[PDB]
């Protein structure tokens, strides 16, 4: 777990510590305590049906750009921990789930 | 296809630990079934997945002592833990994933890798060791 | 003599050594002292 304090309204950009070493296929997860985790966006931009159309990820192009996630239009109840699942060509199978990200308003 | 998990929550240490998981809604023949365990004080830890050729892969940080048998008669996915340590107290999560493919070069040479995304998740069943 | 290691290993493909990551000793600056350097060599230019 890691600390990240935000407030209502202003957009928040959150990335993950693990750095890419190739072409990445990151996916983001929402672990609200108690309830089951929900997939926000896969393939760095491809959110599934149901997730609000306001969380936008960084597209993979011009290798080097950090994999950061945008949660603009944050709400009061956003007190969960996120998860950046990094898949890259070189690093191989990504068994680990990365580091969490506590949300505070 | 909300999965229902029937966990006892009370297993003696160094014994057998079995947790079942229902499927609900639709059958399970073209989907990948993963199992994720989250322990207090840390995040979730992916264990493995089973599908296709029935050759389920296991995490290299679990010593492969766990097995994931996928059943079709009763449509359940149980977990068989052997030689479990008394420090395995963690809530187990039952979820499935779809296997996409990422391509960066000529796919005839083999320039592509498979990545899995957990489309659906189960509420899970909290199980400890006593 | 180079202490080559596969750049990928358990990274991708069949563990092919198309590229090797070779570290060796060389005399940088002074002819007495020799520090450990490294470079990327192709499998076509290193003989075990
Ligand atoms: C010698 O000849 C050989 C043989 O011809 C050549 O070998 C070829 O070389 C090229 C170049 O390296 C390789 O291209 C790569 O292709 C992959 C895969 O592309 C295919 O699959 C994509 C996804 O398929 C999925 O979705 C579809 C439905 O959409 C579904 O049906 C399918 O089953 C699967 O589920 C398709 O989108 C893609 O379509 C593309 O090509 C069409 C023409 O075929 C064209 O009409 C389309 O408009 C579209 O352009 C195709 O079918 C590509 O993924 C890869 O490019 C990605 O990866 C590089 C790596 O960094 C990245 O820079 C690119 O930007 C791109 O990444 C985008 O897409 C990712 C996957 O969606 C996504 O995760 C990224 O975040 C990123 O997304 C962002 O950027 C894109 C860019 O515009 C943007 O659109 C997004 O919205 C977002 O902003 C490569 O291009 C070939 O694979 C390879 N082999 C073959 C057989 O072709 C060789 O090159 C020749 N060499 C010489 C010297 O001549
Ligand atoms: C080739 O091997 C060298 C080791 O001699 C690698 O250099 C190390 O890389 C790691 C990770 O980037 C660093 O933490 C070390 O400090 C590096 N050591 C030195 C002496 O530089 C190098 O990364 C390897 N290169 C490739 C492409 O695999
Ligand atoms: C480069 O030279 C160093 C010594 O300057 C080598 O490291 C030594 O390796 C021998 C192996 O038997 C050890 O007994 C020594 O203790 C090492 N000395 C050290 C680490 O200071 C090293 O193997 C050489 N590398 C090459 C030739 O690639």
């Amino acid at each position: 777990v890691r600390p990240l304090s935000v407030a209502l309204g202003e957009t928040a950009r959150i990335s993950c510590g693990r750095q890419a070493l190739g072409s990445r296929a990151v996916q983001w997860y929402q672990h609200r305590p108690g309830q089951a985790p929900i997939l926000l966006i896969y393939n760095n931009q491809d959110r599934p049906s149901g997730i609000p159309e306001r969380f936008s990820g960084t597209p993979d192009i011009n290798f080097g750009t950090r994999a950061t996630l945008t949660i603009s239009g944050v709400e009061a109840g956003d007190e969960a921990d996120y998860y950046c699942h990094m898949w890259d060509s070189r690093s191989g199978f990504s068994w680990s789930f990365g580091g969490a990200t506590r949300l505070t308003v | 296809v909300q999965l229902q998990e029937s966990g006892p929550g009370l297993v003696k240490p160094s014994e057998t630990l079995s947790v079942t998981c229902s499927v609900s809604g639709d059958s399970m023949n073209n989907y990948y079934w993963t199992w994720i365990r989250q322990s207090p004080g840390k995040g979730l830890e992916w264990i493995g997945y089973i599908s296709d050729r029935e050759s389920a892969t296991y995490n290299p940080s679990l010593n492969s002592r766990v097995v994931i048998s996928r059943d079709t008669s009763k449509n359940q996915l149980s977990l068989k833990l052997n030689s479990v340590t008394p420090a395995d107290t963690a809530v187990y999560y039952c979820a499935t994933a779809r296997r996409g493919q990422r391509i960066y070069g000529v796919v005839s040479f083999g320039e592509f890798f498979y990545y899995y995304s957990m489309d659906v998740w189960g509420k899970g069943t909290t199980v400890t060791v006593s | 003599t180079l202490q080559c290691t596969n750049v990928t290993n358990n990274i991708t493909d069949d563990m092919r050594g198309e590229l090797k990551n070779c570290s060796f000793n060389m005399t940088t600056e002074l002819r007495d002292k020799k520090q450990k350097v490294y470079s990327l060599f192709y499998r076509l230019d290193v003989v075990q």
